């Protein structure tokens, strides 16, 4: 359960993202890909190579709908409703995946956001991974 | 692979009562069932809508048994498991896209299954042997994953 | 979330347990010490041997608690509460624990319950442990 | 470790330009503060009620520092991490009672302060062979338990 510190540390270090998180986005499934290999197995489709406009576009995908959850941070579960369809009835990605995108997100904002990534800042940020990954994988069954 | 004398001797004993062809049917088919998400590989085998459409789909009694086939060779390799599943794990990866964690539920599951058969037979200590094995097998089928 | 079929499920299978749960939960330690090891750092102050009156005596305070929470099975959040401010304040057992012993509990009942260990209350019993696990692990951070 | 002579070079190459010190006492905190729970190891260190409080207590600082040490002279046996953490192990288990799981998060909170220090300098391809290490470290940590 997210505090209010929490939501207002969240805000505040997504706030300095700002127009990069499409680029942080791409970079953190890059890191993904790389640090566990077994996550590549959702995407034979794409062209997981360095630079991919897919794996770029992918990445936007991602920065957009995390910027709706914080934006909603009060009201997640229906603000990703159905994004939490997709995943549960249409991907079917195993949960123990959400934790390692979720880490190389963590990752990819203290590489950017040194200042900002303080230890009260990475509690919350990790929280609300946290949150967002329980919101996604609450109707698998 | 750390079985010592004792466990190999008890992994071996009891999988000498088992029906593969049998609890790989229960296995597989539980595995859909408990773990929904898993079906995603499935999706040319009919209908899996409800625990008896998919307890009773012919398509995953059939391939039930092809895995717990190939599992039961692994057993009689269990010092070389990696080895022994080299070419499907392989497969698994660069064909399928089988997202390795399935290998350890089918495992959880292949332990409750043989709990339900065995009843009292499956004691503690069995179970400890077993934990070891299935945990061998999704390793080795993991290892060529790239 | 359980669904009234779970719910019925749950209700029926631990409804067979009766008078066995005390056992059971003993049981479902032993197998977890066994198959587990790394789950005894918790218990460094007992005895582990083999019919130790404090698993017995462990067992019992465990099996209780799931016969609580399938009594309260509409309102567990509450009816757990204050197992789940013991867990994350005092106890602090790491999270990934709890996945273990449910998986011993669930070898337990199987081992007890074959006419009863379908595959729809297989499944059942499964999200059920997960719910438990959730809530008792809700207040860790 | 299965790791390339090229990730071992990047490895090898980061860590020169680490300083332990602070390293180790920012990893160590971070994993108080971030997971809450770790806490139950650490209770004659004094206040940890608060990030500050945490992140200033100098047992803690001291503590990291004695950790990253270790951690860093494993690099040194990195085709043998085992052998090199054997005491380590035992003394973690029979002694300590720290559940194994915590030496995964550290090794992620590691990780986070790596990049949070060298940004630009810590690629994904550097975060791989990092994420490599810190897995085969608390493999090695974790084998002696029983
Ligand atoms: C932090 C949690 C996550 C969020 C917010 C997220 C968000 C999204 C979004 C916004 C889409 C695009 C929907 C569309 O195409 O309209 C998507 C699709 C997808 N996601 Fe998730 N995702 C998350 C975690 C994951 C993880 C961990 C994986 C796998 C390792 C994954 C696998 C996929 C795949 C395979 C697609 C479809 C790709 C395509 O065909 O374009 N997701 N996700
Ligand atoms: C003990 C672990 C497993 C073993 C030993 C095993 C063994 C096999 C074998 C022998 C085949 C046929 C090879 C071929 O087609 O040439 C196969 C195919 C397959 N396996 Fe695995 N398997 C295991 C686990 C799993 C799991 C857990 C899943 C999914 C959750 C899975 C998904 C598949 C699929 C989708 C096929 C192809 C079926 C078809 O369309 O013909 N396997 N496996
Ligand atoms: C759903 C799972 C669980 C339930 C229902 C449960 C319930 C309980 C209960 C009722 C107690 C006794 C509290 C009292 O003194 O009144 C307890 C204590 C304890 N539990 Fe949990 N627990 C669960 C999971 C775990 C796990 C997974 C572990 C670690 C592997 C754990 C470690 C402990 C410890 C160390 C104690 C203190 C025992 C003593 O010192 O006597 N618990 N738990
Ligand atoms: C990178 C992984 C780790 C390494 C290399 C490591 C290494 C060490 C070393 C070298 C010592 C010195 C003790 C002695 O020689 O008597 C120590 C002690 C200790 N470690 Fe670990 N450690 C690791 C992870 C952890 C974690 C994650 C925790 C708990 C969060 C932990 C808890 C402790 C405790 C409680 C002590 C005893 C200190 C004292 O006597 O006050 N360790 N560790």
């Amino acid at each position: 359960v997210l505090s209010p510190a929490d939501k207002t540390n969240v805000k505040a270090a997504w706030g300095k993202v700002g127009a990069h998180a499409g680029e942080y986005g791409a970079e953190a499934l890059e890191r993904m890909f790389l640090s566990f290999p077994t996550t590549k197995t959702y995407f034979p489709h794409f062209d997981l190579s360095h630079g991919s406009a897919q794996v770029k576009g992918h990445g936007k995908k991602v920065a957009d709908a995390l910027t709706n959850a914080v934006a909603h941070v009060d009201d997640m579960p229906n603000a990703l409703s159905a994004l939490s369809d997709l995943h549960a009835h249409k991907l079917r990605v195993d949960p123990v995946n959400f934790k390692l995108l979720s880490h190389c997100l963590l990752v990819t904002l203290a590489a950017h956001l040194p200042a900002e990534f303080t230890p009260a800042v990475h509690a919350s940020l990790d929280k609300f991974l946290a949150s967002v990954s329980t919101v996604l994988t609450s109707k698998y069954r | 692979m750390h079985l010592t004398p004792e466990e190999k001797s008890a992994v071996t004993a009891l999988w000498g009562k088992v029906n593969v062809d049998e609890v790989g049917g229960e296995a597989l088919g539980r595995l859909l069932v408990v773990y929904p998400w898993t079906q995603r590989f499935a999706e040319s085998f009919g209908d899996l809508s409800t625990p008896d459409a998919v307890m009773g789909n012919p398509k995953v009694k059939a391939h039930g048994k092809k895995v717990l086939g190939a599992f039961s060779d692994g057993l009689a390799h269990l010092d070389n498991l990696k080895g022994t599943f080299a070419t499907l794990s392989e497969l698994h990866c660069d064909k399928l896209h089988v997202d390795p964690e399935n290998f350890r539920l089918l495992g959880n599951v292949l332990v409750c299954v043989l709990a339900h058969h065995f009843g009292k037979e499956f004691t503690p200590p069995v179970q400890a042997a077993y934990q070891k094995v299935v945990a061998g097998v999704a390793n080795a089928l993991a290892h060529k994953y790239h």
